[PDB]
């Protein structure tokens, strides 16, 4: 499971967000910027909103709560509020398939 | 627009609520009890920020706004009501019906062309329970029971209880009552112990967002709401821990109560049964101004006759309103004033760091966001103003 | 620029008035008398949101602004007048002289290039009947007596008066006192009854519009001012009456007085004769900032010898002074006070709504509008700016 | 960003200063003395116009922003400290450990996804001299010294004072304290004559502009400031006097100290020698919002032994602290305070009219914009902005 | 009964007339295009002369507070005025404008 | 009587130039453009000294509070400034700039 089945890749139009529910543990959402794809948690930082209930300006998302926003690439804050990045999911299209990490990623084994 | 638009345009999911600063036009408020209001002496009060006069006459009960149409002086500053049915401001006679608000004379000037010409804004008044409902708003009134949480109106519903000022906007009270983490600052009310509650601390959410609540959108009386269902999948939390020991217990009492809460439009909250298995509890919070609101607090009890009326009063007197409505409520008093700094500037709306349990106050704010029935503006208070 | 341009756009009636919130510059206002300030003995007041400093030196009065050239204190915090002729600020001790404003000594620094150099602003003072006259304007001030009523300096009129400050912007204080219909306030005043008075209750106004007042555009000393002639062709009201049947009298007493009413730029009002057959009253409304004024009251009779003026004296301090200035002009303080709320926003210039007797109030706003000397700003009170 | 544009338009050689109405973030700042907190007793304090809670644990002081992160409640309203490190909101229970600000447990949701995923602002606070400073900015904090004025930390440096909130900006606190002629305002100090000290009125400059002062920011420690030098070149002013006559003269005493003055960021005085000449002075005027500051007043007198401490210290509390520390300083209190109003609309900072001796002020001013570190903002108490 | 006013052309497009009426309230005619139109001259806000305010188009500005009204409807157009205006019967008879005693 | 400032060249266009005179008050040389104009250098509302001011056309603008003047006329053009500055007539001759040395 480490690889989450999301949906076909020409399922999602450029611009838009999928949430991915996932048992026993946080949704995730995935963003597709262009013919790129990305994914971060679902759960905004700042709060209990839902992300992939927000808008997708780029490559950057903003929260339908109070306006804060995320570069969906990076996980970085990108509009205040916010200020805790978002854990980021690597994506990887197999098959025409997308295809979620199961775990996110970390400052470990990387460029330095 | 009573908020910065820079703000509203953050706040996409609930905008008209944050700009609802000084309350909902069109919405029945309960502003007294109807002992407090004597026949053929007028009495002022402040509600949604209009100074208004309300006076009985022949047992019913009438509502003018307390501002002469001249020069705009309030007439409550020297009362001349010179006929049954009517009132004439200190100033210049200008003289008032109660019934239709319409000029219908003036001493100064018994020749002037305003008779009969001007007329000062009416609001509806109706009595229940024992309480006084204002309608603040334009055109016919819809029916009480629109705006009153269910059962309030029960014909069996003896109801009592107490009302105050507050120095707070009314949506931090009405968040502070619906707010089902919020329990913790109760956790040693003496209503716990000298009531033998059960009383958790807190809540372990279980479920989906949509279980978390119940919208109620579909009532037949035109009800509108939000039920907090928080318990339903939730394991309640009666051992607090920090870094895993336990520091705070919850009330291990024998007596359930508050297993349904529910908050309705225009601001009344309903908690059942509460602070007795056998009691129904209400509590609105009115808007007078931007600053601060009616605490007015309703306890009901169903009863068959005079005797249990009487018994229930005594008990109200000596137990219920000094145990509960104080002793237990004047907690939430300050808590609710604990917020103004942060909300003040409009910019907590924006700022706040919301986590599970807050499901429900979002229901609600999205509710009222939705389904008030209009936005009070300072222009409501001064005076309309357009161009067409 | 004291009102919102929208505001003053819709007034186009009279604007400059509605913007002089603060009142109008370049006019004489009376703000103490003559024995309230001794020799060597520096007084405080504002006057037009302004501080100042007022001395007697050699018997005549001085007036300099109390306000620090170098750091903006007032010199009053610490009065230290080390000569005769002059005032040592007592922050970095810079000497100003009470005859010029002239910054002719430093002690910190006697090498400054500042000395010399540099002026404190001067206002004209002048004392006529007991009372201090300040000239709140610029350049050479006018005579006297084209800022006061008719009669109020001829040579044997006996002046005397008192003084107060009153909470209340200074507009309301004028248009209450030249508001023909406010008599109606009037109507349970001790002076009607122990004065035997006859006074109605209003009037129902005869004859065209332009016949209610009667306007001065010039007098042999350039007064501005306007009468109120709603009785010339108006019909007395003496019995109040609502539906039909009568609520209230006015005052069959036999004096008569009262007999014509002016008010006068920059905001005086006589009326003669009053209280009695024999005086003539005047009372000025003078701004001490938006919020308040000073309610200087006097009430003038001829006398032609010591002899007469002592009685005058005794009459005015046992009976005048109780009777009229307080038992009859203290509803006029209330009255003013309940007008605040309505103009506070500067929204009553605009939702006011006027009826017959108000021409007059009409006349007075226009008359001011086209003839005040200047409008006092927020920047004439911290300083005039102005960029190239 | 705190003033009006057209305003730091206007003043192109200072802007900095004069926009910095709450102060400069990012420097250390003396709250309170050591031994008024103590071992698990939470204290509250409002600095640079955020509130802050300071607490001593195991002996070490820690400071946390006194707002929650959830709906921004103070915790000092009610506080609870569950545990030794940590301290728990007495809203919703959510619970900080002191330490790191970190948010380690919700008592009211044990299970919330927001635990260990947010943090409370905290500060770097440090004990020196028995005085406790707080670091108010954010990242690794510079060494004390560098806020400190020369000598203040040296090993035998013995510091005692005391500390009170005055109403007044900050920035007219500390112009006041390097103003060269304001001295003028402690002639008739009880310390002048009661210890005999020399003191002139004040002075004439002698030189050019830049022999007036010292500008330092060559200190290696990094500290910045400025001294005063007008007496390097001035001649003292002991004969104050009025159209060249002596109205008042300085103080012959034997006793010489001031004979180094400096001003140093983020706004503290250091006189030397004061008030005897063994002695060395030195007062902050820390901004608590932007109408107040604490007067934070320190003397220090060198001490090899605690025979010497103990004999220092009575004679502080007998005489230095109310001759001198009150005594002379007291006058500095009003002096403050007076040019409150000239300032507040911040049109002071156009209209004031300078003289020579104010080239140490201009200095400062030039100093202080160029050297502060950050400018404190409102978003930076309500919460910082950004969009996109 | 019908009382005369004036010649049509004594009144230019855009322009407002007031009509005194003996014993009785007086009346403010507006040549709105080609149009004309009456109403009482006394604004229903106060006791300002409408004819004494400023037409634009087929609204009149009351030139006490910025009220208006539709000189055709006499319906309140702008703030604060909130009571109809009276509207009389107008017709032009041989190049001649007439008012109607009374109001319709 | 004229005082000898300095080469025409010396001075770029739209600068200003302090000269110190012993026992005096220092005065401002202003070029604007081709053309030169000199008044007191103190800035008649403080200490500030016009030569380390701004100079927009013929306005000179006093670096402490914004204050401004007309250095032909030495008139304040911008407020807080009221008190008139001394203006000093400038000849030009031969490339050579020179002072009156007295105001006028
Ligand atoms: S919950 Fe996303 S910005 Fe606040
Ligand atoms: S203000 Fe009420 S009658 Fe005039
Ligand atoms: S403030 Fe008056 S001399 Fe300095
Ligand atoms: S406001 Fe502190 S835990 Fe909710
Ligand atoms: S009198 Fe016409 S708008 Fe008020
Ligand atoms: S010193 Fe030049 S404008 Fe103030
Ligand atoms: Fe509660
Ligand atoms: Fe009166
Ligand atoms: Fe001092």
């Amino acid at each position: 499971q480490i690889w989450l089945k999301v949906c076909a890749a020409s399922d999602m139009q450029p611009g838009t967000i999928r949430r991915v529910n996932r048992v026993g543990a946080a949704p995730l959402a995935v963003y597709r910027v262009g013919d790129q794809f990305y994914a971060t948690e679902d759960t905004c930082t700042h709060g209990i909103a839902s992300l992939s209930e927000g808008t997708l300006d780029g490559d950057v998302i903003e929260c339908p709560f109070h306006g804060g926003a995320f570069n969906v690439c990076t996980g970085m804050p990108a509009s205040s509020p916010c200020t805790v990045p978002l854990g980021v999911f690597e994506v990887e299209v197999k098959e025409g398939e997308v295809y979620v990490a199961g775990e996110k990623k970390l400052e470990h084994h990387h460029h330095h | 627009a009573n908020v910065d638009e820079a703000i509203l345009k953050r706040v996409k999911g609930w905008a008209p609520y944050v700009d609802a600063k000084l309350g909902f036009r069109n919405h029945w408020y309960p502003v007294m009890f109807s002992k407090e209001i004597n026949e053929g002496e007028p009495k002022t009060l402040k509600l949604l920020g209009e100074n208004l006069l309300v006076n009985r006459i022949d047992g019913k009960l009438y509502c003018l706004k307390d501002r002469c149409l001249h020069r705009g002086v309030q007439l409550s500053v020297k009362v001349e009501c010179k006929t049954k049915s009517t009132i004439t401001c200190w100033y210049h006679a200008w003289t008032y019906r109660w019934e239709d608000g319409v000029l219908c004379d003036i001493l100064t000037n018994p020749t002037s062309a305003q008779i009969g010409r001007q007329k000062l804004k009416t609001y509806p008044v109706q009595e229940a329970k024992g309480c006084v409902f204002i309608y603040l708003g334009d055109g016919d009134p819809p029916p009480l029971a629109r705006d009153t949480p269910p059962n309030f109106l029960d014909d069996d519903m003896e109801i009592l209880g107490k009302n105050q000022i507050i120095k707070s906007n009314w949506r931090l009270a009405v968040e502070n009552g619906f707010d089902p983490s919020h329990i913790y600052i109760h956790k040693d009310s003496i209503l716990v112990k000298d009531n033998d509650l059960a009383l958790p601390l807190g809540f372990a959410p279980g479920g989906d967002r949509k279980q978390q609540t119940r919208v109620v959108d579909d009532d037949v009386v035109g009800r509108k709401g939000v039920y907090d269902l928080i318990g339903e999948h939730g394991v309640p939390v009666f051992e607090g821990t920090i870094g895993g020991e336990v520091v705070r217990e919850g009330a291990y009492g024998e007596k359930i109560v508050a297993n349904d809460i529910s908050i309705w439009l225009p601001g009344v909250l309903k908690v059942n049964p509460f602070p007795n298995p056998d009691m129904m509890y209400f509590e609105w919070y009115v808007p007078i101004d931007e600053n601060t609101h009616y605490y007015f607090q309703t306890l009901g009890k169903p009863c068959a006759n005079d005797e249990e009326r009487k018994k229930y009063e005594q008990e109200f007197e000596s137990k219920w309103k000094p145990m509960a409505l104080e002793g237990f409520n004047n907690d939430d008093i300050w808590a609710r004033e604990a917020m103004v700094d942060f909300y003040a500037d409009d910019k907590g709306w924006v700022n706040e760091i919301l986590f599970e349990s807050d499901e429900a106050i979002v229901a609600w704010r999205k509710l009222a966001s939705e389904h008030n029935q209009g936005i009070q503006t300072q222009a409501h208070v001064s005076g309309l103003e357009h161009h067409h």
